[PDB]
């Protein structure tokens, strides 16, 4: 696909998306408001302000199967593994007690200061036994 | 830790049914083993309640069944399944044994050497224990089959007298085959337990004959499953058979209290031997005959190294599968010979199944597997 | 010493697959089970039936002639 | 023996290659060979672009036994353009078997 997409393709996109009220001008450090504002309106007003086309698309929530995809390849030293299940969403309020809950099982490398008697369960099982170069939530 | 994998007990069951590498193919011919299985703690189970009952008193004996299958609770339930369930545990034996022959089973040597062994002693265990129901077809059977091993030239006359204690069936005699019938039995279950020793390091086979360590699925979830429901399937027919119509496959002549002052007119055995008795009467010479008997268990120990194809099993030898057909077909008109008076054809046909039976797998089935290795180029 | 671990080599492979509970059990059973059957039962209703073909004629030559020489052996016992 | 006639024999050696149906399940002739102790050392020299089309044609040729299909008839292996990559491989290992044991006998 990124052998045939041409001009004419790339320009009706920066059409149709490039465009305001979906754009955030932002800064920080130094800056002064009154400034900053005074020079945003005269770069760029000169912009249209009406939806062009009309192309407002309708959210749809998402789907989520349980599937499993494998991939064999015997010729590699190590193997990659990743498990999940579904989530909230940005503005639901149930993602403090969730980031409260996965600080709890932790992180570990093999290069860590002083494993294997670490407090997390999990940590301290593979620092001893030596199953893990890593593992991350 | 993992209990599974670190406790001397469960080691021993985890490496052997739960988390063992298996094919996944399978049909359901693999299924029937383990049926014996469930058969063989049942004939043991079911069997000790007669002999707490039953009196090898020889003119004891016959009084002794007939109080049991009228006088206590549910005993007419137990005689049956007793009865009946051997007659089963031989239908499972014919078809464990004709698959290893379709699915090249037997270039397990180590295997199917231990086999055999117990195919004899299964078969002597029920002929040793027919003749104490002390009814006119026991005694009278005993003493047909007993006056052929004393044709031993120098073996014979001392050998007989031995198992009788004295000259014919007394007091002398049913004590000891209620001996035999014991011991045969436990005796069994230790050359089973070690069957499947050599089962481990080769692991099980697939019906189209070519290894596959590539895709080996665990034999939980599903070999657990598949077993319990054919198993539980096994259950409808035996009970159906027992409780519907059970005196389809006896015969009517272990009623009547045994006597030396009658002799049955049309003897014959139960079914499941009428094949190796058809031979032995088949042919004059009572010598040769005991041989020509007991060339049958012995022919196949003789049949791995007469293999002469270069791929295994039927599946992919369709001008084989024609041979293997008329070996069965050969088997059932050899069991419709024996149970039957002599006759003008019986004695010329029931001759040409002992001569085929012996040239399909001797001269047939070795010669005609190159002319087919010289048509695919091996 | 042949467990999951060390077995066959094998590359460049991938294979994919679902759960159980996103999915139905009965894909057509009434509308495939009945095809299967008619492809290959033609192929070997021919390679287990005509070895067992000649038994019948044996066995009902046999009977006939034996019930015939058995319930009408006053035919040939002549007077 | 004959020449003229034989061309009736080629005609059942199409008759057998199409009875026996190692071709419906999509294999060639060589993957259906017993493996004794002569045919697992030329097994172990094969170069690894033929050893691992062996490996996915028999794990594709397997599966489809235990769904009971086959395989559409367009795809079906043709008779003429199957491959004995293996014949080679192994009228070398048997020829020298042979040799130790000359040599031990006589
Ligand atoms: C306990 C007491 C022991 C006695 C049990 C009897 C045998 C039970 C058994 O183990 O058979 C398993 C077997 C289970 O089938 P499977 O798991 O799909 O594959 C096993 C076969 O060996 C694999 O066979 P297949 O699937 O490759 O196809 C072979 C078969 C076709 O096999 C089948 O497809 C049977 C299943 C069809 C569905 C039946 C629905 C009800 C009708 O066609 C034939 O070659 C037979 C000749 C023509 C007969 C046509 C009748 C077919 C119906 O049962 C049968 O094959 C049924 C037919 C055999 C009965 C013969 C009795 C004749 C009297
Ligand atoms: C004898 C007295 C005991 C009576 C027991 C009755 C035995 C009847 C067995 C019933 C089987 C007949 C119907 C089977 C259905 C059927 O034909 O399925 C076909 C099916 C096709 O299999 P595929 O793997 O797909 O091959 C490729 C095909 N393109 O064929 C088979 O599976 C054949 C399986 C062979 C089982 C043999 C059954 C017993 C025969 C014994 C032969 C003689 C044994 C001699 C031993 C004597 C001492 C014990
Ligand atoms: C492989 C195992 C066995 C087989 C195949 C077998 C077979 C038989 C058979 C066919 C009978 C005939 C019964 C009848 O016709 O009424 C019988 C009777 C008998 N068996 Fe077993 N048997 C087995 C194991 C045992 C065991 C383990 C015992 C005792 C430990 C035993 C004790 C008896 C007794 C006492 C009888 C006579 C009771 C009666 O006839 O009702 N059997 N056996
Ligand atoms: C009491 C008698 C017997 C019992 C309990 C018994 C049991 C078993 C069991 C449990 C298995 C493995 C499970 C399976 O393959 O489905 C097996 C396999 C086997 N048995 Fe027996 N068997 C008996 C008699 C015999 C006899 C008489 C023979 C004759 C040769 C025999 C030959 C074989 C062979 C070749 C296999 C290999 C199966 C395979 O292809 O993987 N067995 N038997």
């Amino acid at each position: 696909n990124v052998r045939k997409l041409s001009r004419a393709d790339l320009t009706e996109y920066v059409s149709q998306h490039y465009k305001a009220p979906r754009m955030v001008l932002a800064a920080a450090g130094g800056v002064e408001h009154r400034q900053l504002l005074d020079l945003a309106q005269k770069h760029f007003s000169s912009l249209s302000g009406t939806y062009v086309e009309d192309a407002v698309p309708a959210f749809t929530p998402c789907r989520f199967t349980g599937s499993e995809i494998r991939h064999r390849d015997d010729a590699l030293p190590l193997a990659h593994v990743a498990i999940a299940v579904e989530g909230p969403g940005w503005a639901n309020p149930d993602n403090v007690p969730l980031q409260v809950a996965n600080a709890i099982i932790g992180h570990y490398d093999s290069t860590y200061g002083g494993g294997t008697h670490m407090s997390s369960t999990l940590a301290s099982v593979a620092a001893t036994r030596k199953l893990c170069q890593s593992f991350q939530t | 830790t993992n209990i599974r994998k670190s406790h001397p007990l469960m080691k021993i069951i985890n490496n052997a049914f739960i988390d063992l590498p298996a094919p996944s193919n399978i049909s359901s011919w693999w299924n029937f083993g383990s049926l014996l299985g469930i058969c063989l703690i049942l004939q043991i189970l079911t069997g000790l309640f007669l002999a707490m009952h039953y009196t090898s008193d020889t003119t004891t004996a016959f009084s002794s069944v007939t109080h049991i299958c009228r006088d206590v609770n549910y005993g007419w339930v137990i005689r049956y399944l007793h009865a009946n369930g051997a007659s089963m545990f031989f239908i499972c034996l014919f078809i464990h044994v004709g698959r290893g022959l379709y699915y090249g089973s037997y270039m397990f040597l180590e295997t199917w050497n231990i086999g055999v062994v117990l195919l004899f002693t299964v078969m002597a265990t029920a002929f040793m224990g027919y003749v104490l129901p002390w009814g006119q077809m026991s005694f009278w059977g005993a003493t047909v089959i007993t006056n052929l091993l004393s044709a031993i030239p120098y073996i014979g006359t001392d050998l007989v007298e031995w198992i009788w204690g004295g000259f014919s069936v007394d007091k002398a005699t049913l004590t000891r085959f209620f001996a035999f019938h014991f011991i045969l039995p436990f005796i069994i279950t230790a050359l089973a337990a070690v069957h499947l020793l050599f089962l481990h390091e080769t692991g099980s086979n697939n019906p189209t004959g070519i290894s596959s360590d590539m895709d080996k699925i665990p034999f939980h979830p599903y070999y657990t499953i598949k077993d319990i429901l054919g198993a539980l399937f096994m259950m409808l027919i035996l009970l159906i058979l027992v409780l519907f119509s059970p005196d389809l496959l006896g015969d009517p002549d272990n009623y009547t209290p045994a006597n030396p002052l009658n002799t049955p007119p049309h003897i014959k055995p139960e079914w499941y031997f009428l094949f190796a008795y058809a031979i032995l009467r088949s042919i004059p010479n009572k010598l040769g005959g005991v041989l020509a008997l007991v060339a049958s268990i012995l022919i196949l120990i003789l049949m791995p190294m007469l293999h002469t194809s270069k791929q295994r099993s039927m599946m992919f030898r369709p001008l084989s599968q024609c041979l293997f057909w008329m070996l069965v077909a050969d088997l059932i008109t050899l069991t419709w010979i024996g149970g039957q008076p002599v006759e003008h054809p019986f004695i010329i046909i029931g001759q040409l199944a002992s001569i085929l039976y012996f040239l399909i797998i001797l001269v047939l089935m070795p010669i005609t597997s190159i002319i087919e290795n010289n048509l695919l180029k091996w | 010493g042949r467990e999951f671990g060390h077995l066959t080599r094998m590359r460049h492979v991938i294979t994919y697959s679902l759960s159980p509970f996103e999915q139905r059990a009965f894909p057509h059973y009434f509308t495939k089970g009945i095809p299967n059957v008619l492809r290959r039962t033609r192929a070997c209703i021919l390679r287990v039936a005509p070895p067992f073909v000649v038994f019948y004629l044996v066995y009902t030559w046999g009977t006939q002639e034996f019930e015939k020489s058995k319930r009408k052996n006053p035919a040939a016992y002549e007077n | 023996a004959v020449a003229a006639s034989s061309k009736w024999l080629e005609g059942i050696r199409k008759w057998y290659y199409n009875a026996a149906g190692f071709n419906k399940l999509g294999l060639m002739r060589d993957d259906t060979i017993y493996e004794d102790d002569d045919v697992k050392e030329a097994i172990r020299r094969l170069p690894e672009n033929l050893y691992n089309d062996r490996v996915f044609r028999i794990k594709r040729a397997l599966d489809l036994t235990m769904r009971q299909q086959i395989l559409p008839k367009e795809q079906w292996t043709k008779y003429e353009e199957d491959k004995f990559y293996l014949e080679p491989y192994l009228k070398e290992v048997i020829r020298e078997r042979k040799e130790r044991e000359e040599w031990a006998k006589k």
